[PDB]
């Protein structure tokens, strides 16, 4: 019925209020992810902290590739590179330098 | 000790009781219809010196067996008493006598059907008991009796049954729960109850009927004395139609919990078809006239009944999309259900591709008695009996005992089953359209290729059927070697790519009901609070 | 071996105490004493409204967060319950299995649920 | 003194649930009573003369009407009804028995030698 | 009466299988209804094995 | 009546014993798959 | 332990079972009554006694079940409204199962309204031969039948709220009426029209009172089950269950009957 998205969104900020282990962090990216709809930056970077807020990287590296591999769309790679890009010299997380060559 | 085995007031010794003694008729069945196609293969006496009439005796022994013994028990009972108190969040089930009395009339029926079977004149007119064909001039001895008998028995045992599960419904509901956004499961059981309880009384008055014909020689539907046996003719295509109906929808119930519960998404349209299913239930005694097009009715008559059953017809496409759009988005998974679900939902297709081919009236008069209704009929009923019992039990057997299952053994057993299944039914189409002539025990030796690949498939099931036994020794014996090693599968559905390996560990199963996580069947006494839901 | 008042609504345990004496001549009484067995408390129960195997809904409504997690009066070791939001409905039912050897989380809530006993000496 | 440490679970307060349902009981029981009392006076008014008044006229033409087949067993064959294959044809044998062979002792069924 | 509450404290002072109700009852019926049923159950697919031995063999 | 746990006894029959370890119950089990067939064959036919 | 205690005696209304082969027992009892028809069918000994004798001490066996059974039930106590509703709703299940049967059995012989049949006859009724009529034969006995259920007809409610010597009362004209019922069943049993072997016409309104009268029968023997019952000192107002049933037995007997009577009777002469 074609129903609000940003409610769920709140919902996603209103446990991160209340986060209390790494669980929420994976509770609420596979409900983001679930959805059609694709995560602005924003969200992304929102997503980025929770999962950070216990400091593991391999978190980092799921919701890096998860980016990389969410939805077809299309086919949507330059956006894709460029948020990657990005959300990678924020803080810094090499790793497609790794699995890639295999 | 034996009160357990004897007059057990729990549902679950009855659901698996039911279970064991359906498998039994079915393997009986089926090694008695690998004998019928052996002596179908080839024209002649090869096995058996002729004998049309015992011809025709294996054949309604086929028939009656595998439609009163191995469909109809099992497949409600078990998943009824096992689910529909149990999910609702009732403690205990009512009427353990009744369920106990309708067991202990079933080894009557047995009985009474094994005589009626191994006399020397028996009954042997098929499925089809309309006088003067079931008459006793033919048929003598007490065959007639013994099987009316063990119809009224059955009759009574399955209608207790419903009522008991539609008394449960209606009064053991949780306070937390509505009406309206009931499992899927929940509603197709009690569709399938109220039919059950509006179509076996009217069968049974009219086997009582017949009874009474045989007894005291009366004249009510012998064509000496004015009577008209169309009446019951109609009385058993108002029976049949509506247990087709019985048969299959507790199969779209479980079809429809199993892609639920695996394939991690909602259903398409899950409340508009739950009305639609209610609409089925409530539209279903207007299309139970379709098959008697020839009897003589007026051309109005036939086009109101061809009318009406290809306006019903819909909902059956309606379930192929939603189901398509429910595996559709989602996870799917290499999985024995799926495998399962999907080879049925396929055949199933190609079956109401048949029947809708089988719809018009005009095509009925070149079409009718030919070999294209028994084909249809036998995939419709043979795919889903069959394959919604299979994909049962692979989904349900960790559920009831914990112990696991090869899924190597359970998918080349699948691969037997779907192979002589494919090879058995591709020829039918060319066997219909040449128009090999039904219930002959020596046929033109026109189509002696086609019977051989036939009985080929036929073996094939067969040895499939010893695989499944030798499948049950295998778990019996190893279930604790399949839980310590990989070679069965552990957990039913697999992970997302969200999903860490400790959260996944603590979050197996996120259904819409405790069973799965419900440990082992506990004892007698289970369920002593009530579920509550929001 | 007594008679016993029965008039207190728990200090009446075992249905086989209770007999329940006849009448010679006059009406039929009340429903206090010639019910026989013990169904005589559940249906004195049910005019009053205190009652056992309560059908009552619990706090459904409430969201049961870590601030205030819902309760289950049973002694019981296991736990057969269900929370998937506040409202009516918003979601498909995951059931709850509040426990004392480890924590549970409701995956839409992410509610920390403790079983609550009953006092006992 | 049966033996209690806190409380068997009373559980929650009491609400006007069971008042209303006490109320619906009492209609029920009330609706029988009225209907009970209604029934039984306007049968005992209109149904028992009417009753005794069918079952009267009817005895009397029972006896009238259904008392000239004592004298069935001696009959001329002059006024036999026209039959045809409806009657007079073969059946089961049968071998039970030792009077007549047959499965009631009724000579009546048929005329015919 | 005056022998209720008697079978009432002999059945709680002695829990036993059979109900301890019918003893007359259940010697005229049990070894009745397995001598008797053999005896009724017996015969009728005992007659044919004078001519059990059928081997389908026709010259 | 109420001493089933639930793991192995839920089965109509008895796993333990030296003489039948699922063996000779089961074996009459594969004989009456097919006996009832054969024997109905047999009583009017030959096999 | 109040906890306990309350999960044990309320929440567990299960009943102690020992290995009883009761059913077994019945079970062989049904396959002694299969084996005797089928006797019946194909004998090579003429008797007719020993029939008629297993059929008896099956029935036999079957009312000393029922009653044992209602023994327990009143004996063993542990009542709750659960069981009684259980057993009041299976009754009525029970009952209305009946009432299905009947309605099966009176559209049998009802359906010939339209005569839509093809030769010899097509047009009720089928003038041509003049077989025995079953009709004014048993009238009295449903119109005294009739006047019974009138009577009737709320005389048990009388007896629920009164039980008083007015109960006894009714119970025994109740007793008189179903006695003068079976004399006047019995009267006529062998010689009622002629012998069922051959040359039917009009002998279906016959065959469906004579199987209707089943029914009453096993009335009359739950009547006199029940008043045993009451000799015993088991069934008092507590949780009755022959109350509870023979409250609504009149109502759901009486519509049925009347449907039956107003035609089959008055109709197809
Ligand atoms: C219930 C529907 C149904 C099903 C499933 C089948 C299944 C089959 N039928 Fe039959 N058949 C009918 C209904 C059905 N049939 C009817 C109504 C007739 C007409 C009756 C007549 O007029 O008398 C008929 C007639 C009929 C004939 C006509 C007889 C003739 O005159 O010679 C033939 C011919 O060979 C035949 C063959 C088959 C075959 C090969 C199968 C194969 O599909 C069999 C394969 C089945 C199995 C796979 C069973 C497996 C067994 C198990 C152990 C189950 C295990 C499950 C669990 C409990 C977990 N059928
Ligand atoms: C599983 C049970 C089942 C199912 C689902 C069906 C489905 C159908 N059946 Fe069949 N049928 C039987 C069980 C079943 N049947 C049995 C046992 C008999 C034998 C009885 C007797 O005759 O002896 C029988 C026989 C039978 C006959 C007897 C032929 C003759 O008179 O002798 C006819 C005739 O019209 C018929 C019609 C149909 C139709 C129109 C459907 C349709 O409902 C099919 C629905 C499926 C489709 C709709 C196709 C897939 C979806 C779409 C492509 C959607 C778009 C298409 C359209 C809406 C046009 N069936
Ligand atoms: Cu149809």
């Amino acid at each position: 019925d074609e129903e609000t998205f940003e409610e769920f969104t709140a919902r996603y900020e209103k446990e991160f209020d209340e986060a209390y282990d790494l669980f929420e962090v994976q509770r609420v990216l596979n409900n983001c992810f679930s959805y059609d709809l694709v995560p602005a930056p924003a969200v992304i970077e929102k997503a980025l902290r929770a999962a950070r807020r216990v400091n593991d990287l391999p978190t980092a590296i799921r919701v890096f590739e998860a980016l990389k591999y969410k939805v077809e769309n299309e086919d949507q790679y330059k956006a894709y590179l460029d948020e990657l890009k990005d959300v990678r010299q924020e803080l810094g997380v090499p790793l497609k330098e790794e699995l890639f060559p295999s | 000790m034996v009160q357990r085995w004897l007059y057990s007031t729990n549902a679950k010794d009855i659901a698996v009781l039911y279970f064991m003694l359906a498998i039994f008729s079915g393997m009986a069945g089926t090694a008695m219809s690998l004998i019928i196609r052996l002596e179908l293969a080839a024209p002649g006496s090869q096995y058996l010196h002729g004998n049309s009439q015992l011809f025709n005796v294996l054949v309604v022994g086929h028939a009656v067996l595998m439609i009163f013994f191995l469909v109809m028990p099992a497949l409600i009972g078990g998943f009824g008493n096992y689910l529909l108190p149990l999910m609702i969040g009732a403690t205990d089930t009512a009427f353990p006598r009744i369920n106990n009395i309708a067991f202990w009339v079933l080894p009557m029926g047995l009985v009474c059907l094994v005589t009626s079977t191994l006399v020397e004149s028996g009954a042997g007119t098929g499925w089809t008991v309309y006088p003067p064909l079931s008459s006793i001039q033919a048929h003598s001895g007490p065959s007639v009796d013994l099987a009316i008998f063990a119809l009224h028995l059955t009759s009574i045992s399955s209608l207790l049954g419903a009522i008991n599960f539609i008394v449960t419904t209606l009064n053991m509901r949780t306070n937390g729960m509505t009406m309206h956004k009931l499992p899927l499961f929940v509603w197709s059981i009690f569709i399938t109850a109220f039919l059950l309880l509006l179509s076996l009384p009217v069968l049974s008055a009219g086997i009582t009927m017949l009874l009474l014909d045989r007894n005291f020689n009366t004249s009510f539907f012998e064509v000496s004395g004015g009577g008209d046996p169309i009446l019951y003719e109609h009385l058993f295509w108002f029976f049949g139609h509506p247990e087709v109906y019985i048969l299959i929808i507790p199969g779209f119930g479980i079809i429809s919990h199993v892609v639920s519960t695996y394939s991690k998404k909602p259903v398409f349209g899950e409340i508009s078809m739950v009305y639609a299913m209610a609409s089925i239930g409530l539209l279903g005694f207007l299309v139970w006239s379709h098959h008697m097009y020839i009897v003589g009715l007026d051309a109005d008559t036939r086009a109101y009944f061809t009318s009406a059953t290809m306006i019903i017809a819909i909902p059956t496409g309606i379930k192929i999309f939603s189901w398509l759009a429910t595996i559709h988005g989602g996870s799917i998974r290499l999985a024995t259900p799926m495998l399962y679900a999907i080879a049925f939902l396929f055949l199933f297709t190609m079956g109401g591709l048949t029947g809708v081919a089988l719809a018009n009236a005009s095509l009925d008069v070149a079409f009718h008695d030919t070999y294209y209704v028994v084909g249809h009929f036998h995939y419709v009923l043979s795919m889903g009996a069959i394959f919604s019992l299979f994909a049962g039990y692979y989904y349900w057997s960790p559920q009831i005992l914990g112990l696991n299952y090869n899924e190597k053994l359970a998918q080349i057993q699948f691969w037997l089953i779907f192979i002589g299944a494919n090879v058995i039914f591709f020829p039918m189409h060319f066997l219909g359209i040449n128009g090999m002539p039904r219930r002959i025990p020596d046929y033109p030796d026109a189509f002696a290729g086609w019977n051989y690949v036939a009985s080929i498939g036929s073996f094939i099931a067969t040895l499939s059927l010893f695989l499944f036994i030798y499948i049950l020794y295998d778990q019996l014996v190893n279930g604790l070697n399949n839980k310590v090693n990989n070679k069965s599968v552990i957990y039913n559905k697999a992970p997302d790519f969200v999903e860490s390996n400790t959260i996944f560990n603590l979050n197996t199963v996120k259904s819409s009901s405790i069973e799965f996580l419900l440990t082992s069947p506990p004892a007698v006494h289970s369920f002593n609070t009530p579920a509550v839901q929001s | 071996p007594v008679v016993k008042t029965a008039q207190n609504l728990a200090e009446v345990n075992g249905p086989e105490t209770l007999i329940g004496p006849g009448a010679k001549e006059g009406t039929v009484p009340t429903d206090l004493d010639q019910e026989t067995g013990l169904a005589r408390l559940e249906l004195l129960g049910k005019l009053e409204g205190i009652d056992v195997f309560d059908t009552k809904p619990l706090d459904s409504s409430r969201k049961g967060t870590m601030k205030d997690p819902i309760i289950i009066e049973s002694y019981d070791d296991y736990r057969y319950v269900g929370c998937t939001g506040s409202p009516a409905g918003s979601h498909t039912i995951m059931w709850l299995k509040p426990t004392v050897n480890e924590v549970a989380r409701c995956w839409e809530c992410g509610s920390v649920y403790k079983l609550n006993p009953v006092g006992v000496p | 003194l049966p033996p209690n440490a806190l409380k068997p679970a009373f559980g929650p307060p009491d609400k006007v649930a069971a008042q209303k349902f006490k109320e619906s009981l009492m209609a029920t029981e009330k609706h029988a009573k009225d209907t009970s009392n209604m029934w039984v006076k306007i049968s005992v008014w209109v149904a028992l003369p009417a009753i005794a008044l069918t079952a009267v006229n009817t005895y009397f033409v029972e006896k009238e009407h259904a008392e000239h087949r004592e004298h069935l067993k001696h009959v001329p064959d002059s006024e036999w009804p026209r039959d045809y294959e409806f009657m007079n044809i073969r059946s089961k044998p049968f071998f039970w028995g030792d009077g007549d062979k047959t499965l009631f002792w009724n000579p009546v069924v048929n005329r015919h030698i | 009466a005056n022998k209720v509450i008697q079978l009432q404290k002999i059945f709680q002072s002695s829990t036993k299988p059979l109900w301890w109700r019918h003893p007359r009852s259940a010697l005229y019926l049990y070894p009745f209804y397995a001598i008797f049923a053999v005896a009724v159950v017996t015969p009728l697919l005992y007659i044919p094995n004078a001519i059990r031995g059928i081997k389908a063999k026709k010259a | 009546v109420h001493f089933k746990d639930g793991v192995y006894e839920n089965i109509p029959f008895k796993v333990k014993g030296r003489k039948t370890p699922y063996a000779l119950s089961h074996f009459g089990f594969f004989a009456i798959g097919f006996a009832v067939p054969f024997v109905a064959c047999y009583v009017q036919l030959k096999k | 332990m109040t906890h306990l205690e309350r999960s044990r005696h309320q929440q567990h209304p299960f009943h102690m079972v020992m290995p009883s082969p009761w059913p077994i027992v019945v079970s062989f009892a049904l396959l002694s009554l299969a084996l005797s028809t089928a006797l019946t069918m194909h004998g090579y000994i003429g008797n007719m006694n020993m029939v008629y004798l297993a059929l008896f001490v099956l029935l036999t066996s079957s009312i000393l079940w029922f009653r044992d059974i209602v023994a327990e039930a009143t004996y063993l106590g542990d009542h709750t409204m659960a069981v009684r509703k259980g057993i009041n709703l299976g009754f009525l299940m029970f009952v209305l199962s009946e009432v299905l049967i009947f309605a099966g059995l009176f559209w049998a012989y009802f359906h010939s309204a339209m005569s839509p049949d093809v030769t010899l006859g097509a047009c009720w009724p089928p003038v041509g031969i003049e077989a025995v009529q079953p009709t004014e034969l048993p009238l009295l006995n449903t119109i005294i039948l009739l006047s019974s259920g009138a009577t009737v007809t709320y005389s048990h409610h009388a007896l629920i709220a009164g039980n008083r010597n007015k109960a006894l009362s009714g119970l025994l004209i109740t007793f008189w009426l179903i006695v003068i019922f079976v004399t006047c069943q019995y009267i006529e049993y062998t010689n009622a029209a002629f012998t069922i072997s051959d040359g039917v016409y009009g002998s279906v309104f016959y065959a469906g009172t004579g199987l209707h009268f089943l029914h009453m029968v096993m009335l009359a023997a739950m009547l006199g089950v029940n008043y045993w019952r009451m000799r015993n000192y088991h069934l008092t107002a507590g949780h009755h269950v022959g109350y509870e049933t023979t409250i609504i037995y009149t109502h759901v007997l009486d519509v049925i009957w009347l449907f039956l009577y107003v035609v089959f009777y008055w109709w197809g002469v």
